[PDB]
DNA sequence: ATTGAGGCTGGTCATGGCGCTCATAAATCTGGTATACTTACCCACATTGGGGCTGATTCTG
DNA sequence: CAGAATCAGCCCCAATGTGTAATACCAGATTTATGAGCGCCATGACCAGCCTCAAT
């Protein structure tokens, strides 16, 4: 099995399961503890924001390559923004501050 | 070919601003009208760029160098 | 017709795999010889007697 | 199954670990090939269109 | 765009903000073009439009109308992206509480209330009344009355008095209540009493409230009044295929409460009975608990059909939920996965990937190289092009996969090498092909494994794909500094079979002029693979300054080696290539080439030695047949005889001469030696079975036996494997966990009988269940372990420090398991170095030891050198690289910003899941004793009075062979600085009963003691001896319990005898059963018996608790500080124990079990942090009284220990990492200038700053105590609550951190992976670095 | 280098199916009242906290 | 000197928190669908010179 680009989730827009869905392998915590003992930063950031949670992040990764640039903006993942929500619902106040 | 970076890794310490540096050079191969220092062996910009660094006429210095001399060279061209 | 190794005979100790193919070999080997006296095809009595 | 002429030796490192070797002949006499049979449906639905 | 992250809790008013609009009814749609209803759960109007620019009744569907509001309908003309950000809220007709609040571990509201939860709880449910301004009443504020107390005080008094019941009296009372008067009111009474439990309490609550005061949180925003709504999107309503519908369950409990909320507003516009309006009261608080968090208050509520429903607390806690599930692991694009092959033909660098999944990866690759080639004019003309696969997009795809690496990866990742870097190669098939070499590495095997396969995208991530995570670059474990790519089974046959040399063969003594002719004579056929010839060659040799010298000589070697002499690389002797080369042989080859040479020449050098081990195993061709098990002729008749023993045996018990037990013992004593003469007949009949014979009589060589040839290759197989083969498999292991007195006598060559199989299916059922178990068990420990230290970077070059790690060879009294040369390589020495003469200053201080320096120590065979670790590193908020060492990966040394933590926890957690009376000296050597009070007895032989007296053997080079323990009062032989010889018993003593013996002379005297009031009169019916047994307190009579047994030496003149150089005397309390030996009027002398008292789990939970730091069940007593003891009286126990120090009081007591034996005397003076009881140590203990290094070293020895009895190797400086994270905290003692409490626990780090800034200015600092946690605890207590929300207790840390009004810097890797940025560990490190520049500039 | 015609720049006159707006109307959606008598549902560990003792220093009859 | 009271120390009992690899009818009000109609941006058909060539 193999994809590039395909289907996304509703709720969290993030690649669907195997061979059913057209959809992606999962990237986990084992995997994440390994890059962060390798010097791959620029991997973790490129695998955990543009290829499963930023929706412009994807799209526009996808327009460089197909132009020849091989670049990324790193945006923001929905999921944390979907986290935050969740938390205001209840009686928690969760805000990011700029400065 | 490629196969190890030792030489680069010599020329360069720890391992990490050797990727800044490199990622700096392909990326102005790539985007722009740079071109390279080596001879052309139908290679990447990313093994440009690390022969280079090998042969050691490109570094984080020479590459600022380089830019403060265009960015001067651009503010003398407002006739 | 299949090549395998032997590095995984002892470590998983199991010699059924070495008898039966002893015992195949030994049918294989009946079997070519009734095959050939059939080839022949010189009479009954020496099958029967085989 | 079927019954195959197997020999127990190391060939070039293709049988390195849990490897087998198969020859040619194997697949030219089709003496593994199965047959394998899949049902697709099409449903034809009502839309409010 | 921003740095931090605040927590607090949300007002009303700040709710309402929020909210876009009120809803107020709880349809959904109207069933009919499923069109949005009106003040809904999915009102368009409250929360945005369904479509695009698209208005609800269609009046607008342009973007010329955009963010203008229509009129018909109010639905605002805009992006149906806004439905996914934009919430409600619902107006709450009467007051509700918040269930975490309420029902969190600690009740918050209740203890800021000081009320108990119960009674909290009893109000809340509408059961009874609370009293709010009682006023002059006689009522307190917190009275609680029933129905018929409330009436009775409603009658007599109509006025002056409030009384309300629920969420609206427990909102007033938080309202009346005064944070600044309860502040000083718990001040006072902290003041003024004194109590443990009550200081406790107090303390809590001062902290709470002061820290409640200090943010702007206020009581009375902790019951709800307006309550958010989760936005649309998030709970959707989307149709599913087929006409049908899903939905989530937050809908039916919004529904719920809204419904509720409604019915109470119609009762109470109705003028509805109390008790219907508090019954709808009560369902209002159940549903909105349940909705906030179901099953916590109560049985969870049923969903549609049979499940519970599912609630926001759901959603974000457990594994599935958000922080574990979609936020620090997710899916990912441009992956693929498929089975895994060998494909032997490939290097070290690259691997093999289908034409089809690459082609399905580097779709957007090929569109834009046809684009600029011009082949195709559009992208969907491109598309279109590889569609058809035409015969352009396969020279595309060459093009484009030529210098583009690829990430594999298998789905166990143990450690770091779970994941590296190939360059693909573009074959036929549907399987990928892995190098050989990276199969160790992998732990993985061709049965049917598959792995993953990731693109880097962008230009960095290929860059450090290619100059971190390729294979070439990573050769060396970062466990243990020793190669990883080492051959395993068919490169080391191929070797071995090789190398290894016959008695007679083809052309014996031949002489050769190089090894080019020799594989001439080999490949010709003239020669044999392996005959002893001489053979002139020439090696190279680095004894220059970089330069290679070349020596030529004629060499006695085989003509398997002298080929394989070409692959040498030109820098090694000829030595390392003139044996049988094993596995052990071939590792320590290659590691030889690497430090000698560099990388690339070992890289190469192992490519060629795969490629002629695989071609030479091809060549031998070696198999296994039916008569390579060869049966000993003796086996039968060692079977009789065993089996005439064990008749004899039996019929000697029927006789009754002896017991089942011995009898039991005897039978698996015979079998056992049976088992191994076997063992030993079967091994001695197949090592040497191969006889020939040349130009001669006979020889005998080592066997060519195909099974002996791949057991001694170390390939595969083992001695048990060969004895199960070859011979009986010996004795088995019942369900119950003892030995069947019966064993299996046949082997696997023969045929096992039903009995011995089923016997045997036993152990491989417990076999198969403890592998089932190890792997749960060791993930959790790993992942454990990671949390604790994930943190951890360096961050500084050189902190300045002078401390260090004594490090000493580990001796545990016999042959050395750890030689000083493993546990120092690498490290940098604390001091200097001195001469092992103490003559000439050694190598100095800040250097770092590398081969030649510990070879060098090892030639000057220097004692013990003392190193720094990380554990004493003075760098605040990480450790600093010459504390550290260097990375065992590299051979240089460690680069700034690796998260050292992160590789330490992992080399731990990786071999997890592999874990399940007279000395005798053994070698020539000096005797050594160290802090023994020794003395001469009348007998000569060199007595000791001391307890903490070790035994030492030092041999003729000062090294420490040897090491015992030595009883108190035992016979010692020899004394000190005598020779001795090897095997000599020195010091005998008995196990069962430890002497009383004195150091003085003299006479015995029986003073303060009674027959029967203390003492019994017994005699002996066997020996006959007069001994008077002391009874205890328990066994004697209540009079004499204050009257212990007195014995005390008196000279001839009837005074005390005094202990020469003191005055003392020494007289001695004897306890309970405790035999005097002998009697009065006999004298006594130095030395001689007097009194006579009489006297381990498998796998890793040792680990989990020595990591966790739990105490031991039975913990030993130990001394506080130095000094006499001073016994107390009972007191309603066994003894108290008083220390008196030379000068300071003794105000310390302790309760001592009487069930606990005692090792101090009356008159022993014990040392601080001494032991006073045996058994199992506390870490905690330990630490309090001997500092950090005695607790880290103990930690150390002890998982080093169980680690090389498990039988694998790991540095320590993981351990030591560990050790440094959990012993980050610290406790305040006392305050001297700056701001502290007297029992607040606080970071290290902040008062050792906050105390050299008082330093520095002309304040005084303060005192601390440094405190040791569980890796749990450690994790749990973290400055930023999302990385301990992410771990366990999300619902407690999130309380917490709200209550608390805590501010997050994100200053961490786990923060910034989950906000989605780069970390500060590898590249990243430099842009955080200059963004914290950047910063406050 | 002019004066005799074609191609192409300015506007004529309605023209014609489309879309927004008015009005009718039966089907759909809401609220409302019924009077023989019917009365209470239906697994194994580790840790902290609360409540009941257990002495052990203070005071007592 | 023995008594028992009110405090810390100790211990029994409850609680939460963990645990792996891809019915019935009645009446009154509302609304969507077919009724046609005004009115129009844009389809198909002309129709005057300024703009673009030729011979003498
Ligand atoms: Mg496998
Ligand atoms: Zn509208
Ligand atoms: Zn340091």
């Amino acid at each position: 099995h193999a994809r590039s680009t395909g289907s996304y989730s509703l709720v969290t827009q993030q690649p669907l399961g195997g061979k059913a869905q057209f959809g992606g392998q999962r990237f986990g915590e084992m995997e994440v503890w390994a890059l962060e003992a390798y010097g791959a930063a620029y991997t973790l950031q490129e695998m955990l924001t543009v290829k499963s949670d930023d929706v412009n992040g994807r799209t526009k990764m996808y327009k460089n390559i197909v132009d020849g640039n091989h670049q990324m903006e790193p945006g923001m993942p929905e999921s944390f923004n979907v986290l935050l929500k969740e938390i205001r619902s209840l009686g928690i106040n969760i805000e990011l501050e700029d400065e | 070919a490629r196969v190890t970076v030792q030489d680069a890794v010599e020329k360069i310490g720890n391992r990490f601003d050797l990727v800044l540096v490199a990622a700096r050079r392909a990326r102005q191969m790539q985007v722009g009208g740079k071109d390279p220092l080596v001879p052309e062996e139908n290679d990447k910009t990313t093994v440009i760029a690390l022969r280079e660094i090998e042969e050691g006429l490109i570094n984080n210095q020479i590459l600022d160098v380089r830019e403060r001399q265009e960015q001067q060279e651009q503010e003398a061209a407002e006739l | 017709d299949i090549v395998l190794n032997p590095l995984g005979v002892p470590s998983r100790m199991n010699i059924g795999q070495i008898l039966e193919t002893h015992l195949g070999m030994a049918a294989k080997g009946i079997g070519d010889k009734i095959n050939a006296m059939l080839k022949q095809q010189q009479e009954v009595a020496k099958l029967r007697e085989f | 199954g079927q019954n195959m002429r197997v020999a127990f030796m190391p060939w070039n490192g293709y049988n390195f670990e849990d490897s087998i070797l198969v020859s040619e002949r194997v697949v030219q006499e089709d003496r593994f090939t199965t047959i394998h049979i899949q049902e697709l449906a099409c449903v034809s639905r009502d839309t409010k269109l | 765009e921003f740095d931090a992250i605040k927590i607090a809790l949300a007002s009303p008013d700040m709710i309402r903000s929020w909210s876009f609009g009120e809803v107020k009814k709880p349809e959904t749609i109207n069933y009919r073009t499923f069109k949005p209803e009106r003040d809904g759960l999915f009102c368009a109007r409250i929360f945005g439009p369904v479509k695009d620019y698209e208005c609800l009744c269609g009046k607008y569907k342009r973007l010329k109308h955009r963010g203008v509001i229509c009129e018909k309908c109010g639905v605002e003309v805009t992006q149906t992206k806004v439905r996914r950000e934009r919430m409600g809220h619902i107006e709450l007709a009467s007051p509700t509480a918040h269930i975490w609040f309420l029902k969190s571990l600690p009740s918050r509201i209740g203890l800021l209330l000081d009320m108990p939860l119960r009674d909290i709880e009893r109000v809340l449910y509408f059961e009874s009344y609370v009293v709010i301004e009682g006023g002059m009443t006689n009522l307190e504020r917190q009275q609680i009355l029933t129905e018929e107390q409330y009436l009775d005080a409603l009658e007599e008094f109509g006025d002056e008095f409030d009384a309300k019941m629920g969420a609206e009296a427990i909102q007033a009372l938080l309202k009346s209540m005064d944070l600044e008067q309860e502040c000083e009111q718990l001040r006072e009474e902290l003041n003024e009493t004194n109590s443990e439990t009550k200081r406790k309490k107090l303390t809590k609550r001062i902290k709470l409230l002061e820290a409640f005061v200090q943010s702007g949180n206020k009581p009375e925003w902790m019951i709800l009044t307006v309550l958010p709504v989760l936005p649309p999107d998030l709970r959707p309503l989307v149709p599913l295929d087929g006409g049908r519908f899903a939905t989530s369950d937050l809908n039916d409990l919004y529904r719920r409460v809204i419904n509720r909320n409604n019915r109470l507003k119609r009762l109470l516009d109705l003028a509805a009975p109390d008790i219907i309006v508090r019954n709808e009261k009560r369902m209002l608080q159940e549903a909105v608990d349940a909705l906030l968090d179901n099953g916590r208050r109560g049985r969870a509520i049923t969903g549609s059909n049979k499940r519970p429903l599912k609630s926001l607390a759901d959603m974000i806690k457990g594994k599935q939920g958000r922080f574990r599930q979609n936020l620090l692991g997710k899916r990912v694009d441009y992956s693929g996965r498929s089975v895994i092959t060998v494909g032997p033909y490939l290097r070290l660098h690259q691997c093999g990937l289908p034409k089809k999944m690459a082609l399905e990866l580097f779709k957007p690759f090929i569109y834009g190289k046809l684009e600029l080639r011009g082949l195709a004019t559009t992208i969907k003309a491109a598309k279109k092009m590889v569609e058809r696969e035409e015969a352009v997009v396969w020279d595309i795809l060459d093009e484009v996969i030529r210098e583009h690496p690829v990430l594999l990866n298998r789905a166990p990742t143990l450690h770091r090498l779970g994941i590296q870097a190939f360059e693909p190669v573009l074959i036929e098939g549907k399987a990928i092909q892995l190098h050989p070499l990276v199969c160790a590495a992998y732990n993985a095997d061709f049965d049917g494994d598959q792995m993953a396969v990731h693109v880097p995208l962008t230009l960095e991530a290929q860059l450090e794909a290619r100059a971190l995570m390729m294979s070439t670059n990573n050769i060396l474990s970062p466990a243990n500094g020793e190669p990883i790519i080492v051959p395993s089974q068919d490169v080391v046959l191929g070797l071995y079979y090789m190398t290894r040399d016959c008695v007679n063969a083809k052309g014996e003594g031949m002489v050769l002029t190089g090894p080019k002719e020799a594989e001439r004579l080999y490949r010709s056929g003239l020669a044999s693979l392996h005959a002893r010839v001489k053979v002139r060659i020439t090696e190279y040799e680095k004894d220059a300054n970089g330069e290679l010298v070349a020596k030529t000589s004629l060499k006695d070697t085989t003509v398997g080696r002298a080929i394989l002499w070409m692959i040498v690389p030109k820098g090694l002797p000829y030595s390392i290539v003139n044996q049988a080369l094993g596995k052990k042989a071939i590792s320590k080859m290659l590691n030889t080439c690497y430090r000698i040479l560099g990388l690339k020449p070992t890289v190469i050098f192992a490519d060629q030695i795969m490629y002629t081990g695989f071609a030479y195993a091809a060549r031998s061709g070696a198999s296994v047949g039916i008569d390579d098990m060869v049966i000993p002729e003796k086996k039968h008749e060692i079977i009789s005889e065993a089996e005439a023993e064990v008749a004899e045996i039996q019929e000697q018990f029927q006789s009754g001469l002896v017991t089942a037990g011995e009898r039991y013992n005897k039978v698996i004593d015979i079998w056992a030696a049976a088992n191994d003469r076997v063992s030993k007949a079967m091994m001695d009949n197949l090592q040497t079975e191969t006889v020939i014979n040349r130009d001669g009589q006979e020889e005998k060589q080592v066997s060519f036996n195909s099974i002996y040839m791949m057991a001694d290759s170390g390939a595969r197989g083992s001695a048990a494997q060969i004895r199960q083969l070859a011979g009986m498999r010996g004795l088995m292991a019942k369900p119950d966990g003892s030995i069947i007195e019966t064993p299996i006598t046949a082997n696997f060559r023969e045929g096992l009988n039903v009995l011995q199989y089923f016997i045997s299916t036993h152990g491989a059922r417990k076999g198969l269940a403890d592998t089932a178990l190890k792997t749960a068990n060791s993930g959790y420990l790993t992942r454990r372990l990671v949390d604790v230290a994930q943190d951890l970077v360096v961050t500084e070059d050189d902190c300045g420090t002078h401390e260090g790690i004594m490090m000493t060879p580990v001796i545990e009294g016999g042959d050395v398991k750890e030689p000083l040369r493993d546990r120092v390589l690498g490290r940098v020495t604390a001091e200097d170095v001195l001469k092992p003469g103490t003559a000439d200053i050694l190598v100095p201080r800040n250097t770092l030891l590398h081969e030649q320096w510990c070879d060098l120590l090892e030639e000057n065979s220097v004692d013990a050198v003392k190193v720094r670790s990380v554990v004493s590193c003075d760098t605040d908020f990480g450790v600093c690289a010459h504390c550290y060492g260097r990375d065992l990966a590299r051979g240089h040394i460690i680069n700034k910003g690796e998260a050292i933590g992160v590789i330490a926890a992992q080399s731990i957690g990786e071999p997890g899941t592999q874990l399940t009376s007279s000395i005798q000296v053994k070698n020539k050597g000096s005797i050594k004793l160290s802090n023994v009070k020794s003395v001469v007895n009348s007998s000569g032989k060199l007595v000791i009075t001391s307890r903490n007296t070790e035994l030492k053997l030092i041999d003729e080079f000062g090294r420490t062979k040897e090491s015992y323990k030595v009883p108190y009062g035992a016979v010692l032989a020899k004394g000190d600085g005598e020779q001795v010889a090897g095997g000599e018993t020195v010091a005998n003593w008995d196990p069962h009963t430890m002497p009383v013996i004195t150091e003085v002379s003299g006479f015995v005297r029986f003073t303060d003691m009674i027959d029967g009031q203390t003492i019994t009169r017994q005699t002996d019916e066997l020996t006959g001896l007069s001994s008077l047994v002391v009874l205890d307190s328990a066994e004697r009579t209540a009079g004499g319990k204050d009257l212990r047994p007195a014995l005390k030496i008196v000279d001839a003149q009837g005074n005390d005898v005094l202990i020469p150089g003191t005055d003392m005397p020494a007289q001695y309390f004897l306890p309970g059963k405790a035999i005097v030996q002998l009697e009065d009027g006999v004298q006594i002398s130095s030395g001689d018996t007097l009194a006579r008292i009489p006297q381990i789990t498998g796998g890793l939970p040792r680990v989990a608790d020595l990591f966790e730091a739990r105490r031991p069940k039975e913990p030993a007593i130990l001394a506080e500080i130095s000094g006499i003891v001073s016994f107390g009286k009972e007191t309603k126990g066994k003894r108290r124990l008083v220390i008196t120090p030379v000068d300071g009081s003794d105000p310390y007591e302790e309760m001592i079990p009487k069930w606990r034996q005692l090792n101090v005397f009356e008159g022993e003076r014990v040392e601080r942090g001494d032991v006073i009881s045996d058994g199992p140590e506390a870490p905690h203990d330990i630490l309090r009284l001997r500092g950090v290094h005695a607790v880290t070293r103990y930690i150390v020895n002890e998982v080093q220990d169980v680690y090389r009895l498990q039988g694998v190797k790991i540095n320590d400086k993981h351990i030591e990492v560990i050790v440094r994270q959990m012993l980050r905290k610290a406790t305040i003692v006392n305050a001297g200038s700056s701001d502290f409490l007297e029992g607040e626990q606080v970071e290290y780090s902040r008062v050792k700053i906050a105390n050299r800034e008082l330093e520095a200015n002309g304040k005084v600092g303060a005192t601390y105590s440094r405190d040791l946690l569980g890796i749990t605890k450690a994790s749990l207590a973290t400055e930023s609550f999302i990385s301990a929300a992410s771990f366990q207790e999300t619902t407690r840390v999130l309380t917490e951190a709200a209550v608390a009004g805590k501010r997050d810097e994100l200053r961490g890797l786990k923060e910034n992976v989950i906000v989605g940025r780069l970390i500060p560990a590898g590249t990243g490190y430099a842009y955080h670095q200059d963004r914290m520049r950047r910063r406050a500039a």
